[PDB]
RNA sequence: GUAAAUUUAACUGUUAGUCCAAAGAGGAACAGCUCUUUGGACACUAGGAAAAAACCUUGUAGAGAGAGUAAAAAAUUUAACA
């Protein structure tokens, strides 16, 4: 019982994320003492 | 229930307060919040990756 | 001791084959952020307003101008939500 | 003192990339088996959580998990509400490991069960073939058959 | 799926990249000596019939 | 994951501030890596409709160098609009007048010619010298590496490297030099 | 003007260098040619397109068998530049009546009589 | 991609052509029963079946043509003996 | 090796043709030039060569948020002398 119309995508996932969804800081390391580039203290 | 996670229907107040309360039941020390990564701090879109460490 | 990629930023990766050699398995626990790699915690009018927020959001001034009623009515008021 | 083929250190003396050496195969074989068996007892003990899966079906891939819907652009001749066991899986992975095939996994390793729930005629897709200044035009409307599956649950076997 | 895998589990895609990079070194080792050597462990193929 | 909806979506499509040092680098290669980072192509979740671009900051745009005589050969031409307004300036003269110029119109060709161009252009930042305001210097993320290695000079080559390098030929003593 | 090109027969005489390359022994020659089309039928003379249709190779990437005899050789010689040729060789003898259905082709021109569809 | 590599080992340049990626059954009943064959698999088997029946027809005809000549040559050598005997 | 061909019954329409390659003729061994012959394309879709009729890939048509291929991205720097 749902109107036949266009479907935005051919599937649906309720829990699509395992191992954590990608954010920009997944694939880069950290810095000793937690320092930004070109910073003394 | 599969769709909605915990804190969508079961809203809570003072989560870190409840956290420290639960951790004392589990017999561990009081954790400290520390920003691990940062981006756009002075920008109008601040972004911080805060982690809670104990021992 | 040889590794294909530096195992110090995302996860400690190691590949493995069954002894028959028909399937490959991987073990990739995420890295633990060390404590050393952290830090301690601690009116106006149209002209001036459209440029200062553009300088604040780092964008152009075009999208901030108001659109016509033609587009405001075409905007969907009950969009579908996923998950 | 120096080998005849030896060259001093320059930019073009050696390639730009760094030299590498692969490990010996014997200890690697013991490493291949050791890392497998600790993963075998890991899944037997049940340390894993979710397990996603990739599937080859109907001439196309999908990333799928449990309790998720999926559509196919044809009819399978299955009554509504029936369950089916899918054979082909390219890989399945949990929170801390992954099981990739060559190309697919074994039959006894996995058991991917899915139920058929619903079958539509596709929404009316219109097509128009037209050519300019020659009075060539035509119309046609298709309603292709579609079926909605759902992967009820996925499990893995201790065999490895 | 190769793209979608990188979206949600970069740890898995890292294994795919690590799997891919190891085959390159196996292929370059084969470029030095085509035969007359033990073939790559991952470069070994399955024969269907 | 175990992240909430809105915070997780925010961290995914969030922006980041790159930093690059232009000392002895070509404007093209730094433009090539920059342009792909401006649309957000580096993000696996890229989509042109979603403005998932990221900011980029360049330093030492004055201390750039071409490969060839493009300091003299290359010409940057423009037209004001009036008759005779068509002028041409070499890359050297254009550098003397504006060291920020060479990169900003160089990236301008790299990224596509859409209306998202000018949004991504102003998002990018440039500085002729290694002096930055504390505001834009504090909101940094990561300094990606340089494309090309910088060759070392004779004063920079240590003595143990020269001693390791073997002399090649015998000079006859009967020579003035 | 452009016309049908007669080819010298001397070109199609394998030397010992060619024998060692392709591994085709002259004695005990194969019987059947596996034929497949790669180049388009278009932009070719009327005699070139109908011959390949007379051979039945209007479809590309479709392996089709012909004889190794001088009569059919003349046909796919003039349109040799439209197709691939590969010889037929089999270890498992001719296809028996019981194994008519479970046959399978290979990229190396092989035709296995048995196909149980799983590795060693 | 990899089409040249696949045909090096003997596999299909396109994996959808033949091999286990497509020839296996794509679904089965949850109770372990075998599903019916697919339409693509049926026409492929009928194609290979007519292909096999064709190749057997092509080979035996060439063998019949070869021996039919030598049977004619044995007849040719026979009637030449008949000539000198007469 | 293939399945078309001849003939019979009844009509229609085309009968104002551009380009490429080749053999030629006129012209200037000029023309996006004109006139013949063999072949191809175009006046039928699609991809590429920048946009492109005529060049290069490709034909029998559909749904797909599948895959492997086809043609397909210009290289050049130049002069010493007893
Ligand atoms: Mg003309
Ligand atoms: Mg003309
Ligand atoms: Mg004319
Ligand atoms: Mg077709």
């Amino acid at each position: 019982g749902l109107d036949v119309i266009r479907i935005r995508k051919p599937f649906h996932t309720d829990n699509p994320s395992i191992q954590g969804q990608w954010h920009p800081f997944t694939n880069k390391p950290t810095t000793f003492r937690g320092l930004r580039p070109r910073e003394v203290q | 229930m599969t769709g909605k996670e915990l804190f969508e229907m079961w809203k809570i107040i003072n989560p870190m307060g409840l956290l420290v309360e639960e951790l004392k039941k589990r017999n561990v020390s009081a954790p400290e919040s520390r920003l691990t990564r940062q981006s756009g701090g002075t920008t109008a879109l601040p972004l911080y990756f805060v982690g809670l460490y104990c021992d | 001791t040889y590794s294909p990629l530096p195992d110090d930023y995302n996860c400690n990766v190691e590949l493995a084959l069954t002894s028959d050699g028909r399937t490959i398995v991987c073990y990739h626990p995420s890295v633990d952020i060390p404590y050393e790699h952290t830090k301690p915690i601690p009116h106006l009018e149209e002209g001036p307003m459209i440029e200062q927020l553009s300088k604040m959001f780092f964008t152009t001034k075009h999208r901030w101008y108001p659109h016509g009623r033609y587009h405001r009515c075409r905007k969907n008021l009950n969009p579908p939500k996923d998950r | 003192s120096y080998l005849p083929g030896y060259v001093p250190k320059t930019s073009l003396s050696s390639p730009p990339w760094p030299e590498v050496v692969l490990p010996d195969p014997v200890e690697e074989t013991r490493h291949h088996a050791e890392v497998v068996k600790k993963v075998n007892e890991m899944i037997v003990t049940g340390q894993y959580g979710r397990l996603f899966a990739v599937v080859h079906f109907a001439s196309r891939q999908w990333k799928v998990t449990s309790e998720d819907l999926i559509l196919i652009g044809n009819e399978l001749d299955l009554a509504c509400g029936e369950r089916i066991r899918l054979e082909k899986v390219l890989l399945v992975g949990a929170d801390n490991f992954t099981l990739l095939g060559k190309p697919l996994l074994g039959k006894d390793l996995v058991r991917v069960e899915a139920t058929v729930i619903e079958k539509t005629e596709s929404w009316p897709r219109i097509i128009m073939r037209f050519r300019k200044r020659k009075n060539f035009k035509k119309k046609r409307i298709v309603t292709t058959p579609q079926t909605v599956l759902r992967i009820n649950s996925i499990e893995i076997a201790p065999c490895l | 799926v190769l793209a979608d895998l990188a979206i949600y589990e970069p740890k898995t895609f890292k294994s795919l990249a690590a799997l891919a990079s190891r085959r390159r070194h196996e292929g370059f080792a084969a470029a030095l000596g085509d035969g007359k050597e033990p073939e790559g462990i991952f470069s070994r193929v399955v024969q269907y019939h | 994951s175990s992240f909430s909806r809105a915070p997780q979506q925010w961290a995914t499509f969030a922006r980041i501030w790159y930093l690059l040092d232009g000392k002895m680098q070509p404007p093209g290669k730094l433009a090539a890596m920059a342009s792909i980072r401006l649309q957000g192509l580096h993000k696996p979740v890229y989509h042109a409709l979603s403005d998932c671009g990221d900011h980029v900051v360049i330093m030492n745009t004055r201390h750039i160098a071409f490969s060839g005589n493009k300091w003299e050969q290359k010409v940057y031409s423009s037209h004001t609009g009036y008759p005779g307004g068509f002028r041409q300036v070499t890359a050297a003269q254009l550098h003397l007048r504006d060291p920020v110029a060479i990169v900003k119109l160089a990236i301008y060709g790299m990224l596509p010619k859409n209306l998202h161009r000018r949004t991504m252009m102003e998002r990018l930042h440039l500085f002729p010298d290694e002096y930055i305001p504390e505001d834009i210097l504090k909101n940094l993320v990561e300094e990606l590496p340089q494309p090309r290695k910088i060759p070392k000079r004779l004063d920079e080559y240590t003595q143990e490297e020269i001693d390791a390098f073997p002399r090649l030929w015998t000079p006859p003593e009967d020579y003035r030099l | 003007k452009f016309t049908r090109s007669r080819i010298p027969e001397k070109v199609f005489q394998a030397s010992p260098e060619d024998h060692e390359k392709y591994g085709g022994d002259p004695q005990n020659p194969h019987k059947l040619h596996i034929v497949t089309r790669i180049k388009s039928t278009r932009r070719r003379p009327y005699w070139e397109k109908d011959i390949i249709k007379m051979l039945g190779l209007e479809k590309a990437h479709t392996p089709q068998v012909h004889k190794n005899i001088p009569s059919v050789n003349a046909k796919l010689k003039v349109v040799k530049h439209l197709i691939r040729i590969k010889p037929l060789k089999l270890p498992q003898g001719l296809p028996a009546e019981e194994n008519m259905s479970n046959t399978c082709l290979k990229s190396t021109g092989e035709l296995v009589v048995q196909w149980h569809l799983k590795p060693v | 991609a990899g089409g040249q590599w696949r045909l090096q080992q003997g596999l299909a340049a396109n994996p959808s052509g033949y091999g286990p990626l497509t020839e296996l059954p794509d679904w089965s009943y949850a109770d372990g029963r075998p599903a019916p064959p697919m339409k693509g698999q049926l026409r492929r088997k009928a194609e290979r079946e007519t292909f096999a029946r064709r190749v057997v027809l092509l080979s035996q005809e060439m063998d019949a043509g070869l021996q039919a000549w030598q049977l004619r040559q044995q007849k040719l050598q026979e009637e030449q003996r008949k000539q000198e005997n007469a």
